[PDB]
DNA sequence: AAAAAAAAAAAAAAAAAAAAAAATTTTTTTTTTTTTTTTTTTTT
């Protein structure tokens, strides 16, 4: 005689009271002009405030978080009828509830089985996301031996059939066949996340788990991020997944075998209905945030601006001596190498990607190189860019193979699909790839780098895939030269061993020679030392990494034209480099380095935020690479 | 009992009937009410006669032992209590044959002996459930191949290094039970490893509408440790051998890869079955460990970074008779000679393995940007095959905790750092870690180095360089920790010092590794008559033949304690040190200085800092690190 | 190491009572039930009974009810309530305590058999219009006349079937009793790995290794006292077993005890199932008594008191009563080395007025006699004055329909109104009377039927 | 699927009842080719079926 | 002559093809036993 949850039906009493009745400081109804958006398709959950539900009523607040799961669908009926009474919804629409704000927070390894079925938020870098699904959720069966209907079992993470026809006299267990129209489903991702490497014991692995995604809370994680979900920690069914014999279940009815047919064997377990109870711990994450949200909400982006951030910004770019300023922010660390700070800057901002009329996709990125003597700030530098930026990926040398390093392949586990597993590239793109010992990368996988340099792309097609994933990311290179230190007698191309097509590509080189200077070896040995006495200080970034890093972000779209007189300064300017090449440089002069200059100049107006690259900017540029390259010493 | 529920225990296993036979439990003389007074009796009398207050920390010594512990108990809150098999067996024996061989049932009188006890003191305190005993310290079973099939299901002490430790396994408890009828609820709790179904709802009579949910259920934790057994006592040619163990609830995560534990925990012998889906199973049994007690304390080792956290560890005098040699004079020289008593005379050399013992100041770095900041000390010992640079590294693997081994091309860059691996117990690619990542936060010590082929000596540059280790292929793309110290022994080439070749090209290194290292020692050969005396007669008295422990305890209080920040004049003595470095640097056939060896002299400031206790490092300090620095390298001659 | 498979083996138990516990009490009723009282002199009955049917072989004994209830009170209503699986715990304690009673039993007998527990009580019966519904598979207690008996056939109460390819056998399968069928397994479950198996339907029923018990299909009759004024006679069946058979036969009159039922043969007037009673008990309606005849012949008037005691209400006629008392001890007969039969009967006739007491006098020495039969000289209601042989059309067995000189066999025919009978009669008794055979030759069969009767014919 | 005697016994014959005489089978020789496409009539972009 | 780079080999893991393995009572027919009815043959 349908028993009621009698705690589980007050918590839907009190939080629709909750929705229908907490006011924001305004004074307005904020869940119901929340709950106003639902009408809409396409949104199915609204997102109510954990700190509001603290605030409204505590005692809910913690019923709901020691409770979480089996209050749940209370709640969403809750919000469906806080919707459906207001406005003329469809009937069949179903309804989702997402928290956020929770004070609390755990980590992975603090996520034990007593943390099972209550709420609870995690930290996480999502490492892969498989592909959307319909996941059936209410099934609707069709009984094989008396053609009745079973209406609406539930699944419980697992493809449930019912667990015994509804006719009384009919004892079908077996022959079920589900009738999919009636049955409603629930979008459904499933994603992988890792411990942070903050959070990592030691000599420990990260570990990982699986994050189910259920409806309009689906994509919006992806991989690479840096994501805090919110949800349940719920355990779904798994079997086989051991070897020994575990924990099983078993119908506690006393029946025995008549001779002949006797219970045992495959016949006797068939009969008993013994199943094993392995199971394993999944995430439920009913929210998910960025856990380094950028803004609290370049027209779009600056709509997304709150008011303070976005006059910081404004006076940023009205700022002159920023150019400096964001060298000593990037760099506070750094002395000297003056130069190695203006192109990784410049090569933060970016150039502008263009594409042909035929379909040559002009290169718009700008890649660095430091090559230099040992010791001397190059995996520092590369270090710094990592720490600093966000898609900002990091490799060094022979720890990564091909695989990993561009894309691998996995097959769905649970359809037919295949998942494109995400490497250093593709979690770079967009952004930066900082590869250390460069010159020491395989021809194998240094090729491949030289094919996402070329054409800003990898196609990978391989264990029964094909694809062509995008990776249009900037890559900042240390190369070590052939003999541990660089000579200023010989050329760069005898100096390093890169291939040429690569040293061709590579779009900045710097040379740091560790010379013997005693003044710039106090003023090393001080900086360092002030810096180790004084850690916390003797820091005097002039803008703070976020609003640095905002300034990347906003900057980042817009798009500088070359006005007529910067051009008639590029062509004449190039046209005194190549007279500069007719001594010798240490590296030859081309039509690459025209293309590296314009590139660079367009960085500069990225950096400034202009709809034109000026004479200044030119100016600027010419004078890098001049710099840059450098005349070979012969005794 | 106050109303204080008896908790699960799945460490013990399934429940049996506990059928009574009367002549005790079927098959096992243990006379449960004997058993439970004799525990009492055991409990309320036992003073440890030959006891030391340095190993009973915070304990009236004189007054009830276990009773004192009891009340630590009450003041804390934790209600595990770790019973010690060596008192059960001084005390009296039977009782301890009891415990050895049928544990399965003796623990539960234990532990209601001990509820008994406790509510007969205290019966006001809180807690969250029952008192639980852990027994420890059993007779050590030297050589887990010895096992017979007569020891299943008894308890045993083993001692190993965690390998590796699986994700969390949840564990069935109380079968939550809905009608989809009538939607009336139950529970049963997991009679014997086995979850009787209701079959027939109690309200509406329905047959089998009663559908198990989940994760209503309440669960409990398991954990798979693989563990490989280090014995005392290896027979002829006998490989080395794995081993698993389960762990369980509050013993989950509590020891990490990399750490040397003695895990006592009771034997299991479990059948497999022959096919993931077919239930006949093999008649040949595999046998593992569920884990009662972890202890991390071993005498011939540091103390973890467990007890370096933990408060309580040291008593008021011990403390101060550690502040008290801080205040020797000599207590750098005397910790030296105290390292290693089988080597004779490298005073220079143990210095430097003392120092990087001690470490550094392990400093935060965060919203600097300047990324992670190495806090330790790398030395390389370089010599011909006559020295005992290869003993020195034996002998630092043996005394550190979190050591790992290598020597020359017995190694690769895929297994130093990780690989992908098909598990023989669950048949899934779980991740394994190499040597490196396994000795995570302590000692790396490489033999033969010289002798490692470009891709597995291109690794060492990450570990040495970053303290992270990066992972990039199909299995993962991930970037694990690897704080490691690297001691490495090195040889010249043609393995002999020859005079007619400059330091750098004789030992023939990489420039950069050699500008990694922060101390180089030259083992040359002193042909000096006195000294080639006192190690011939040091040698045969090692034939005809400072404490460990306060070694152990001076160190790690330093590490609990002090760390030291820089003092002005040591900053600038450091800055003047290196430039006169550089100065002298410019002859280059000897390793020439770099910004590298100037974090080296900081760190090797900060070590002697952390000798002194100093918590603040000095001009004396910076001196001492110079000097040993000069010495090392041999940059007089 | 594949090639075998060694049987299960398992151990005695060491550590609403259960089934177990009511075989247990069984076992006590049976094995301490005691009733010679301290003054009397104690025995313990069941156990006697069992030893000493045990040894005669016949493998039953008497259990009454209300020894049970005396003994356990629960006991006697579980059986009342529910008797089937009680009586068969109750079978199973019988067998267990004749196994105890004559444990070191001779060679020659090593198995032990079954032991059938017959039960019959004291109360009084219910009536066959009282059988309604709700008094079924509870055992009830009914009065009736029988009317039809079948003969004894084989039924089995267990069984062995083979398999027609693997031939493996499922030995010692347990018929559920009564009119209880059974539905052959369709699977041959000895599994051979890498063969293919045994076919759908393997099993054939081994006849040779089965254990079969007698039954016998009985029809009982309403009471014809009992049957109301307007009303048809109620009729049911009965379903004897074992050693019920044979226990009574067609026109006996008998109280019955046994499990109201129905016949369970498969799924296959809706609802209804045909019903009998699987009757459990059933009842007929010394030295001492040796030494009180050896003193009765002792006496010198044992004449004159068996004269004056066979005639106490008959007036005058003492050499009447002198000659009829001869008569009821009858002559002895002789069969000389010659093979002739010497009759021994004494044949006394009346032939008297219309006032005496003839048929009075004759209707005390048919009561009077063990095997005693009044007949008129035209028989009586459908029953015949002598044998008559008949071929049966459909069986073509002979039935012998018996009158009186064949159903009175060393007794005595009180024929009344010896003056009309008829002839066919007449001349059958003209030999019946001297050679005491009845002599029929049918067109199927001769035979000599033994008619060994004394007549007392009355006439006027 | 079922013996066709009527005579078999006075039971009858078991269900599928007949296994393949391997011996008095007639048999002959077969070849499973893959054949692919000609290369010059393959189209320009697609592969060859 | 020894070091670095590349190629081949060995061994573990995965995807599809095709041969094996497992499950598996109920309804209709029809012979035989029994009774019943009409007739002829035989007896009173
Ligand atoms: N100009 C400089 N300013 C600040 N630090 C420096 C400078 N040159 C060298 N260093 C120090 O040298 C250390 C190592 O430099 P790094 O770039 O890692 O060497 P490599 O280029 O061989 O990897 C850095 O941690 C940094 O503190
Ligand atoms: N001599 C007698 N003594 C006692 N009662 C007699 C006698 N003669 C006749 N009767 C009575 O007359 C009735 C008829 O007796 P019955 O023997 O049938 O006479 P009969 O033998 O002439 O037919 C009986 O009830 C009986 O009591
Ligand atoms: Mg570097
Ligand atoms: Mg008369
Ligand atoms: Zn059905
Ligand atoms: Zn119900
Ligand atoms: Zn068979």
């Amino acid at each position: 005689l349908e028993v009621r949850d009698e705690v589980a039906e007050k918590c839907q009493k009190l939080f629709l009271d909750f929705l229908e009745e907490f006011q924001s400081s305004d004074g307005e109804i904020k869940y119901l002009q929340l709950a106003e958006e639902l009408i809409r398709p396409e949104r199915n959950t609204l997102v109510v405030s954990f700190v509001d539900l603290e605030q409204f009523n505590q005692q809910l607040s913690t019923t709901i978080q020691e409770e979480f799961y089996r209050v749940y669908p209370y709640l969403c009926r809750a919000l469906k009828t806080f919707v459906k009474d207001r406005k003329e919804i469809p009937l069949a629409k179903d309804f989702y509830v997402a928290f956020q704000d929770l004070p609390t927070r755990h980590k992975i390894r603090e996520l034990t089985s007593s943390r099972i079925g209550l709420l609870t938020r995690i930290s996480g870098q999502v490492v892969r996301t498989h592909p959307v699904h319909p996941e059936l959720v209410s099934g609707t069966f069709l009984c094989l031996d008396c053609q009745t209907v079973i209406r609406d079992v539930e699944q419980q993470f697992k493809y449930t059939q019912p667990n015994i026809c509804r006719n009384p006299v009919c004892a079908n267990r077996r022959r079920f066949l589900l009738d999919t129209n009636k049955s409603r489903f629930v979008d459904f991702q499933k994603v992988r996340i890792q411990e942070t490497q903050a959070e990592l014991p030691r000599g420990s692995i990260p570990r990982s788990l699986e994050v189910i995604l259920r409806a309009e809370a689906v994509e919006s994680a992806q991989a690479g991020d840096k994501c805090d979900f919110t949800g349940t920690l719920i355990v779904v069914p798994d079997v086989s997944k051991l070897s020994t014999p575990g924990a099983r279940a078993e119908t506690n009815s006393r029946v025995s075998g008549v001779d002949g047919y006797e219970t045992e064997g495959i016949r006797g377990l068939r009969a008993l209905g013994v199943r094993d109870l392995s199971y394993r711990l999944v995430f439920l994450a009913c929210c998910v945030a960025p856990t380094n949200p950028r803004f609290g909400g370049a027209e779009s982006i600056k709509n997304q601006m709150t008011v303070k951030e976005w006059e910081k910004v404004f006076e940023m770019s009205q700022d002159k001596n920023l150019y400096h300023n964001l060298c000593t922010s990037l760099f506070p660390t750094i002395h000297g190498n003056d130069e190695v700070k203006r192109g990784v800057l410049l090569m933060l901002f970016g150039g502008v990607p263009k594409t042909t009329g035929e379909g040559t996709s002009l290169r718009g990125d700008i890649n660095v190189c430091i090559v230099g003597d040992p010791s001397t700030a190059k995996s520092q530098f590369l270090k710094h860019v990592e720490e600093f930026s966000p898609r900002a990926v990091y490799t060094s040398g022979k720890a990564s193979s091909a695989a990993g390093l561009t894309a691998a392949v996995v097959r769905d586990e649970e359809s037919h699909e295949f998942v494109i597993e995400a490497g250093a590239l593709m979690l770079a793109d967009n952004g930066v790839c900082c590869i250390d010992e460069f010159d020491k990368m395989d021809v194998r996988d240094q090729v491949a780098i030289h094919e996402a340099m070329e054409q800003q792309t990898i196609s990978i097609t391989k264990a029964g895939v094909k694809a062509t994933l995008n990776a249009r990311t900037s890559i900042l290179a240390a190369a070590n030269p052939i003999s541990g230190h660089y000579d200023r007698s010989k050329s760069l191309k005898q100096n390093i061993n890169l291939s040429a097509p690569i040293m061709s590509r590579f779009d900045l080189f710097f040379i740091l020679v560790d010379e013997c200077n005693e003044v710039t070896d106090y003023a090393i040995a001080r900086r360092i030392v002030d810096l180790h006495s004084r850690i916390e200080e003797s820091i005097d970034r002039v803008y703070s990494l976020d609003d640095i890093r905002r300034y990347l972000l906003f900057a980042r779209q817009f798009k500088p034209k070359i006005s007529k007189e910067s051009e008639d300064f590029i062509v004449e300017q190039y046209k005194h480099l190549r007279q500069r090449d007719g001594t010798k440089s240490s590296w030859r002069i081309t039509v690459r380095q025209l293309e590296s200059m314009i590139r660079l100049s367009e960085a500069m107006a990225r950096m400034h935020c202009c709809d034109e690259v000026q004479p200044k900017h030119v100016k600027e540029a010419f004078r890098l690479l001049n710099k840059s390259i450098i005349r070979v010493e012969t005794p | 009992v106050r109303g204080t529920p008896v908790r699960q225990r799945p460490d013990l296993g399934s429940a049996q009937k506990g059928l009574q036979v009367d002549l005790v439990i079927w098959g096992t003389d243990v006379n449960v009410a004997a058993c439970k007074e004799n525990f009492q009796r055991f409990l309320q009398r036992f003073i440890d006669p030959l006891a030391k207050e340095e190993e009973n920390v915070g304990i009236d010594i004189t007054e009830p032992l276990y009773m004192q512990r009891l009340g630590e108990i009450n003041v804390i809150g934790e209600p595990f209590l770790n019973v010690n098999c060596e008192h059960i067996k001084s005390f009296d024996k039977n009782l301890y044959r009891q415990l050895i061989s049928y544990p399965q049932e003796v623990i539960p009188t234990f532990d209601m002996a001990v509820n008994e006890i406790f509510f007969d003191r205290y019966p006001d305190s809180i807690l969250e459930h029952q008192i639980q005993v852990r027994p420890f310290n059993a007779l050590k079973t030297k050589n887990m191949r010895n096992l017979n099939p007569e020891d299943i299901d008894q308890l045993i002490t083993i001692s190993g290094m965690v390998i590796r430790t699986s994700q969390l396994i949840p564990e069935m408890q109380e079968a939550f039970f809905q009608c989809q009828v009538c939607a009336h609820t139950t529970r049963v709790e997991m009679d014997r490893g086995r979850i009787a179904e209701p079959s027939v709802c109690g309200r509406c009579h329905t047959t089998h509408s009663m559908a198990l949910i989940h994760n209503r259920s309440l669960f409990s934790d398991k954990q798979m440790i693989k563990l490989q057994e280090s014995p005392e006592d290896m027979p002829a040619g006998q490989t080395p051998h794995t081993v698993i163990l389960f762990a369980h609830n509050d013993l989950v995560d509590k020891v990490q890869p990399g750490d040397r534990v003695n895990v006592t925990g009771i034997y299991r012998a479990v059948p497999i079955r022959v096919n993931p889906r077919v239930s006949n199973v093999k008649s040949v049994y595999k046998t593992h460990i569920d884990v009662i007690h972890y202890r991390k304390t071993d005498a011939k080792r540091l103390h973890g970074l467990d007890e370096e956290a933990e408060q309580k560890l040291f008593s008021e005098k011990r403390v101060e008779l550690l502040k008290e040699l801080s205040r020797k004079p000599d207590i750098y020289e005397r910790l030296a000679s105290a390292l290693a008593p089988s080597i004779y005379e490298h005073e220079d050399i143990k210095k430097g393995i003392l120092l990087q013992l001690f470490g550094g100041t392990r400093k935060d770095f965060s919203h600097t940007g300047r990324g992670k900041f190495r806090a330790e000390i790398n030395i390389l010992l370089c010599g011909d095959p006559g020295t005992s640079k290869s003993q020195l590294l034996q002998y630092v693997y043996n005394l550190v905790p979190r050591g790992q081994y290598t020597s020359g091309k017995g190694s690769s860059a895929v297994g130093l750092t990780a690989y992908v691996m098909k598990d023989p117990e669950t048949r899934q690619l779980v991740l394994q870690t190499g040597a490196l990542v396994l000795s995570d936060n302590g000692i790396c010590c490489i033999d033969e180095f010289d002798k490692m082929n470009e891709s597995t000596r291109s690794v060492l540059h990450e570990v040495m360089e970053q303290q992270t280790l990066s992972i990039a292929k199909a299995g993962i793309i991930c970037q694990l920790n690897a704080r490691t110290s690297v001691l490495a022994a090195a040889n010249p080439i043609e393995s002999q010092w020859n005079p007619k070749k400059t330091t750098i090209e004789n030992i023939q290194l990489p420039h950069t590794l050699l500008s990694r290292f922060d101390l180089i020692f030259l083992m040359l050969d002193p042909q000096d008559e006195a000294y080639d005396r006192r190690l011939a007669h040091h040698l045969v008295a090692l034939y005809y033949q400072l404490d460990m422990a306060v070694l152990k305890d001076y160190i790690a209080y330093a590490h609990s304690t002090i760390m030291p920040r820089l003092s002005e004049e040591a900053s600038q003595a450091l800055i003047e040190a290196y430039v006169d470095m550089r100065k002298i640097g410019s002859s280059r056939g000897m390793v020439s200085a770099y910004p590298r060896q100037l974090e080296s002299l900081i760190r090797l400031a900060e070590a002697h800092a952390k000798v002194r206790l100093s918590n603040k490092v000095e001009a004396i300090d910076v001196e001492e690190a110079k000097r040993l620095h000069r010495e090392a390298l041999k940059q007089s001659a | 190491s594949g090639f075998d498979d060694p049987g299960i083996f398992y151990s005695d138990s060491f550590g609403q009572a259960r089934k177990s516990q009511l075989q247990r009490r069984f076992k006590e009723f049976l094995r301490q039930y005691r009733v010679g009282t301290d003054r009397t002199g104690f025995t313990f009955k069941y156990r006697d009974e069992l030893k000493r049917h045990y040894n005669l072989g016949e493998y039953w004994i008497e259990v009454e009810m209300e020894d049970l209830a005396s003994f356990d009170e629960d006991l006697a209503d579980y059986l009342y309530k529910q008797p089937a699986e009680h009586l068969q715990l109750l079978e199973e304690a019988a067998k267990e305590v004749a196994d105890e009673v004559t444990r070191p039993r001779p060679s020659g007998e090593e198995v032990l058999q079954d032991i059938q527990v017959m039960l019959k009580s004291d109360a009084s019966p219910s009536s066959i219009r009282s059988l309604k519904s709700d008094m079924m598979s509870h055992l009830v207690k009914i009065p009736g006349i029988i009317i039809a008996a079948s003969a004894v056939r084989a039924k089995a109460t267990r069984i062995s079937i083979q398999c027609r390819s693997c031939r493996n056998t499922l030995t010692n399968i347990a018929m559920r009793p009564g009119l209880e069928g059974y539905a052959l397994p369709r699977k041959c479950n000895t599994d051979q790995a890498g063969r293919p198996k045994c076919p759908l339907d393997p099993y054939f029923i081994m006849p040779d290794k089965c254990k079969c018990v007698d039954f016998q299909t009985l029809k009982l009759q309403e009471l014809p006292d009992a049957v109301p004024h307007g009303e048809m006679p109620r009729h049911m069946q009965l379903y004897c077993d074992r050693y019920l058979c044979d226990k009574v036969v067609p026109g006996n009159r008998v109280t019955i005890m046994g499990i109201y039922s129905i016949k369970k043969f498969g799924l296959t007037g809706v609802g209804i199932r045909s019903s009998y009673i699987r009757v459990l008990g059933i009842q007929v309606d010394s030295p001492q008594e040796e030494e009180e005849f050896r003193r009765l012949a002792a006496l010198p008037n044992v004449y004159e008191v068996i004269s004056k005691s066979i005639a106490p209400s008959i007036f005058g006629g003492t050499d009447m009563k002198k000659a009829i008392a001869c008569l009821l001890f009858g002559g002895s007969r002789k069969r000389l080395p010659d093979g002739l039969t010497r009759r021994g009967d004494i044949n006394l006739l009346m032939l008297g007025d219309p006032g005496t007491a003839k048929s009075q006098l004759l209707k005390f020495v048919e009561k009077c006699s063990p095997i005693g039969v009044y007949t008129s000289g035209k028989g009586s209601s459908a029953a015949g004055l002598t044998a008559s042989v008949m071929r049966d059309p459909s069986s073509r067995n002979f039935i012998m329909e018996g009158g009186a000189m064949v159903l009175a066999d060393g007794g005595v025919v009180c024929i009344d109104e010896f003056d009309k009978m008829r002839e066919d009669d007449r001349v059958a008794i003209h030999e019946a009377m001297e050679q005491q055979t009845i002599s029929i030759a049918k067109a199927g069969i001769t035979t000599t039927l033994n008619s060994r009767c004394s007549v007392l014919a009355a006439a006027n």
